[PDB]
This record gives structure tokens, C-alpha cells and sequence, in this order.
């Protein structure tokens, strides 16, 4: 798994991947779950973000099977991609962690 | 009218034609203390008194009874009398029991002249027209106002003095009618005293930076309640910086400098002694804008800050030692972000002065450690007289912190105000969600029953600190009419509520004619009718104290006046 998550190609499709899960998976009540969490987050001035491994098994289940087989490449991917995410909700985000 | 803008150089001229002398004191200088521009008027006019080498005494003065008291036991020698921040809205020669035959000297010609002036250095409006026009003893520096819009007054004071069949009838009734008129018009401040002294001292050719900065003062603590009196005002001062600041130019900070900018001004709390976090969190305007007195308007506030990508424990640091980048960088930050947030009034240019290498301070910061100091600084009517003592004593902590080689004493007003407005927003709170502001129909009203810090509020200018708190937050608001308010606090010890009867205000950055205070005579009317037991003396009229059990009719009786 990990010589296929290091896969250039497959990097960046997953980057893309988790991106567009984060922006569009959604509470029953249609407002997106980690579109609210990023905002609490930087509230906070956290430096984490708890994605609930149900909601990435419920969509793009693929991913979640690669996240479970080989967490240390695809936690670098997500912590890149998330960061992407919040630099987006909150410009300069970079200069509080 | 009775002396002009274009003429107070003649009431200068005649302070010292009648009451100088290297011989004898003869001039006596009135103040009403708890009043930032009155206090700072008095300074300016003292410096001017002092180098012209004029013996005078100041007396810090609370209130009409206290001014009853204190006129009363004047000498004969006392010659000229100013009073400073009071009095032009009573008949002066009526309430100080005159008689101008009693002054009366040297008739000759169809003349008089008398052995004692009495100038009234007072910004508040409607002016009492015996002083304005009736009295020859009692001399207003006017503003223009009179001039400018009591044509008709004049007209009808005059005739219907003249005035002692179908016309009589007829021309009686009318003036009768106009004067009723001008009178039950709610009070007002036009001016800041302090620029009235200021347009003095260019008419005599004594302007100077010391000058100007109090001019600068007395006008900046008009800023809080009279937003249109310090817009209308603010060019003059601009005019003022440019004329009176140095030639030089890449001036090197220096330790012998003192200077005196226009720059941004945020409309911040304290932001250059607090840090940045609690200087937007103890704002007035903040907090009405976002609703920070619940925990969605605090998430809103940290929002706001992680979006600017500031860190909140960097927001958190006092603000010298707070990142340098951050204070470089700040004005394009908040203009980045404050429009955003809806909190695009924050952006302000106001004068900020800085002396040699001893930091900088706005005239915002300046006059909240000025009120900090008045407010806070050191049987029923021997306990009010040793308090109303207290307030009085206050004024000369405010007094000598106007001075540069006493800025200890600066740094004293400023935590006393950062504790002060501490208190408001934790009072504000309190009032807010236990929600004690009931809304009659006519008015809203808000009594104090108990609480921590209830012992602060007994003092008029932080019940007043607390009434403008809270008007910000009414007058941002969307669904709220906006209505006169009545905010009350009651003292356990004296037992009597103080009571403060306080003006609605537009939103801070929306541009109308202004909103008069007409608790002033309709607490005079209850009063009047009342068997109630209260205290009507205060110079700002809109206050009175009453006792504890009396309040509640006295209040059902102002409900059902239709004068508010």
C-alpha cells in the first residue's frame, strides 16, 4: 500500500480526494461537518482537527481502507491537505501555526 | 449674542482691566468637577492666567447647591467671577439671589456698570434667556448659537418685557407661546468649552502645543455621548496640529521632543496600554457591534482574530511588548478585515501625542485616564457630603495628571481605567442576561437592586460609563427602536437610588439632526408635582438622586408624563 500511496499520480489524486471530502461531506441538517469544525479550529487556535473516520468510510471508503493499512504516508497527505483546507477558511492561518 | 466668538478678546480685556492686580487675588475661577472639558478648559485658562501673571483661585464645584454655598461667601473684592461648565441653562441672576442694584456702580448717560462680572464658559443648550438677554451682570460666551437661530427669541423676550385690549391680548399671548416653546426643548451640548478657550487664545495670540493638546483633550471626551459636536469640531484641530507642529522633517526620535501627530486611531480601548485582545474586548463599540456580552460574540471576537492571522496569545500581550511586525503591520490587517465583520468605524485617524522616548498616547487614552481619575481617584447628608468631598478632591488627581513631569500619576489613571471598564462590562453582563432592562412603552428602564461593584455606580460619571455601554449596544441593534432610557442604581448606604436619565443614540457611523435630552425638565415636572424626596442639584440636569421607597411612583408618575 505505501509504494502506492508514495505514487506521485496517486498523491495527488488523494490530496484532491480528502480535499473535496472535507469541503462537501455534510450533517443530516446539510451544513458541511468539517467546514464548522475548521471554523472552531481556528477559533481555538488549535493546531488539530478531529475528522471522525466514519464519515471518510461512508464516502471515498477507499481512502479510509488506505488510511487504515498505512497511516504514517497517508497522515502526512491529510495534515497537508487539511492545512490546505483551513489556509482556505482563515487566510494567513500559516502564521498561527 | 452676549459675547461673541469674534469678541471674547473684550471679556479677556475686561477680566483684566477689572480683576488684575500684582496687589490682591480678585478673580475666582468656578469648575464643575466630574466634567473632562470644563476641567480642561480651567487648565488652559489658568496657564493663560498664570503667565499673564493673574492671582486667582480655582474651586472645584459638584453641583447648584454647592454653588449657592460657595457664591454666597464671596468677598466684595472678588470682582470677576468665570464659570466654567455650568450655569447657562438656569437664570443665574435669579437662582444666586442678585440684585444688580445691590452691583450697580457709575450709571454715567443712559449706562450702568457694575462691581462684579459673572462669565459663564458653558456648552450645554438651551441657554436660559435672563442670562442670554434679561441679565446685564451675567455674561455667556456664546458659540454663535444665539446669533444663529434665537432671532424670534430675542424678538419675543424683548416685547414681551416691553409688554407690562384686542392687541395686548393678542401679542402677549404669542411671545407667551414662543417662549413656552424654547423652553421644554430637552438639553444639549453644542460645544466643547475647551475650543471655546482655545478660539480665545488665538483671538489674544497665545496658541501653543501645551494649548492645543487641551483643547484637544476637552474636545476628545466630547467624542463618547456628543458624536457630531467632535466631527463638527475635528477640522479646526487638524488646521491647529499642521500650523503649530515643527518644520523639520525625517525628525529623529529624540529625547527633548515633543510631538504631536495625526495618525490612525483606532476606536479601541486603551490599545497602546492594554493589549490588543482586551482592547477590542472592553470596547464599547465592539461590543455593541458583535454582541461580545455572550459567548457567540466572544467566538466571534477570536474568529475575527484567527481570520487577521494574529495568534491569540500574541493578541493577548501588552501592547509594547506585543510582535513588532504586528504593530507595523496592523492598519492594513484591520483594513483587510474589519469591513468583514461590519466593525469598519474602528478605522479613526485622532492625535496622538508622544514626548521624547516616554511612549505615545491619544487623546482617547488621555481623557480615559483623565475619568478614571475622576471617578476613582482618592447622618445621610454628612455621608453625601464626605462622598461629593471625595469627587471634589478627585478633580486636582485629574488636574495633575494633565502635567508631563507627573505621568506616574498618568499610569495611575490608566489602570484605574482599565479596572473601571472592567466593572461596566461585568455590570453590563449582568444586566444583559438576567435581562433587567424592562421596556416601557414610552421608555426603557434599568435599576441596579444589588451586585458586585454596586458601590462604584453611586458615582455619576460610572453610572454614566455604564449608560453609554449600554446605549452602544441598543443602538446597534437592528430590531430596537431607539428610545430614551432611564438606568438607576441604588447606594444601601444613603439609601437612594441615583438616577440617570440618558438620550438614545443613532449607529456610530450613520449620517441626521441630533437627539435632545428632555429628562432634564420632565424630572424637573415630577418633581415639582411630587411629595417624593429628591435630589435635583446635579449640573448635568438628566441626573437626580431619590430615595429608595419613593422611586417607584415617581417613576409610574414619569411613565404616565407625556413629556419624554
Amino acid at each position: 500500500y505505501s509504494e502506492w500511496i508514495t505514487q506521485p499520480n496517486v498523491s495527488r489524486t488523494i490530496a484532491r480526494e480528502l480535499k473535496s471530502f472535507l469541503l462537501e461531506y455534510t450533517d443530516e441538517t446539510g451544513r458541511s461537518v468539517y467546514g464548522a469544525r475548521i471554523r472552531t479550529l481556528g477559533e481555538m487556535n488549535s493546531e488539530s482537527l478531529e475528522v471522525n473516520y466514519r464519515h471518510l468510510a461512508e464516502s471515498k471508503a477507499i481512502l479510509a481502507l488506505f488510511l487504515a493499512k498505512c497511516p504514517e504516508e497517508m497522515l502526512k497527505i491529510f495534515d497537508l491537505v487539511a492545512m490546505e483546507a483551513t489556509e482556505l477558511h482563515y487566510p494567513d492561518y500559516a502564521r498561527i501555526h | 449674542m452676549y459675547y461673541g466668538i469674534s469678541q471674547f478678546s473684550e471679556a479677556y480685556n475686561k477680566i483684566l482691566r477689572n480683576s488684575s492686580s500684582h496687589s490682591s487675588c480678585q478673580l475666582v475661577i468656578f469648575v464643575s468637577c466630574l466634567n473632562i472639558d470644563a476641567l480642561c478648559a480651567t487648565k488652559m485658562l489658568s496657564l493663560l492666567f498664570k503667565k499673564q501673571l493673574v492671582q486667582s483661585q480655582i474651586v472645584p464645584i459638584f453641583g447648584y447647591s454647592e454653588l449657592r454655598r460657595h457664591y454666597s461667601q464671596l468677598d466684595d473684592n472678588i470682582n470677576s467671577l468665570l464659570l466654567v461648565g455650568f450655569g447657562g441653562v438656569i437664570d443665574l441672576e435669579a437662582f444666586l439671589e442678585i440684585d444688580p442694584q445691590e452691583y450697580v456702580i457709575d450709571t454715567d448717560s443712559g449706562e450702568q456698570s457694575f462691581r462684579r462680572d459673572i462669565y459663564v464658559l458653558d456648552a450645554h443648550r438651551p441657554w436660559n434667556l435672563d442670562n442670554i438677554f434679561g441679565s446685564q451682570i451675567i455674561q455667556c460666551f456664546d458659540d454663535g448659537t444665539v446669533d444663529d437661530t434665537l432671532g424670534e427669541q430675542k424678538e419675543a423676550y424683548y416685547k414681551l418685557l416691553e409688554l407690562d385690549r384686542k392687541q395686548r391680548k393678542k401679542q402677549i399671548h404669542e411671545y407667551e407661546g414662543v417662549l413656552e416653546e424654547y423652553y421644554s426643548q430637552g438639553t444639549t451640548v453644542v460645544n466643547s468649552i475647551s475650543a471655546q478657550i482655545y478660539s480665545l487664545l488665538s483671538a489674544i495670540g497665545e496658541t501653543n502645543l501645551s494649548n492645543l493638546w487641551l483643547n484637544i483633550l476637552g474636545t476628545t471626551s466630547l467624542d463618547i455621548a456628543y458624536a457630531q459636536v467632535y466631527n463638527r469640531l475635528y477640522p479646526l484641530l487638524q488646521d491647529e496640529v499642521k500650523r503649530l507642529t515643527p518644520s523639520s522633517r525625517n525628525s529623529v526620535k529624540t529625547p527633548d521632543t515633543l510631538t504631536l501627530n495625526i495618525q490612525p486611531d483606532y476606536y479601541l480601548f486603551l490599545l497602546r496600554h492594554s493589549s490588543l485582545y482586551d482592547s477590542f474586548y472592553y470596547s464599547n463599540y465592539v461590543n455593541a457591534k458583535l454582541s461580545l456580552w455572550n459567548e457567540n460574540g466572544k467566538k466571534r471576537l477570536h474568529k475575527m482574530f484567527a481570520r487577521m492571522g494574529i495568534p491569540l496569545s500574541t493578541a493577548q500581550e501588552t501592547w509594547l511588548y506585543m510582535d513588532h511586525s504586528i504593530k507595523r503591520e496592523l492598519g492594513i490587517i484591520f483594513d483587510k478585515n474589519l469591513d468583514r465583520y461590519g466593525l469598519q468605524d474602528i478605522i479613526r485617524d485622532g492625535f496622538v501625542r508622544t514626548l521624547g522616548y516616554r511612549g505615545s498616547i491619544s487623546a482617547s487614552e488621555f481623557v480615559e485616564a483623565l475619568t478614571a481619575l475622576l471617578e476613582v481617584g482618592n447622618n445621610s447628608a454628612q455621608k453625601l457630603t464626605n462622598l461629593r468631598k471625595r469627587w471634589v478632591s478627585n478633580f486636582w488627581l485629574s488636574w495633575d495628571a494633565l502635567d508631563d513631569r507627573k505621568v506616574e500619576l498618568l499610569n495611575r489613571g490608566i489602570q484605574l481605567a482599565q479596572d473601571l471598564q472592567r466593572a461596566i462590562f461585568n455590570t453590563g453582563v449582568a444586566i444583559l442576561e438576567k435581562k433587567l432592562i424592562k421596556h416601557l412603552r414610552i421608555y426603557r428602564l434599568c435599576v441596579l437592586q444589588d451586585g458586585p461593584d454596586l458601590d462604584l455606580y453611586r458615582n455619576p460619571l460610572t453610572l454614566l460609563r455604564l449608560g453609554n455601554w449600554l446605549i452602544e449596544c441598543c443602538a446597534e441593534s437592528e430590531d430596537k427602536q431607539l428610545l430614551p432610557m432611564v438606568l438607576a442604581s441604588i447606594d444601601e448606604n444613603t439609601d437612594t437610588y441615583l438616577v440617570a436619565g440618558l438620550t438614545p443614540r443613532y449607529p456610530r457611523g450613520l449620517d441626521k439632526k441630533p437627539i435632545l435630552n428632555n429628562f432634564s425638565m420632565a424630572f424637573q415636572q415630577i418633581t415639582a408635582e411630587t411629595d417624593a424626596k429628591v435630589r435635583i442639584d446635579n449640573f448635568e440636569s438628566s441626573i437626580i438622586e431619590i430615595r429608595r421607597e419613593d422611586l417607584s411612583p415617581f417613576l409610574e408618575k414619569l411613565t404616565l408624563s407625556g413629556l419624554l
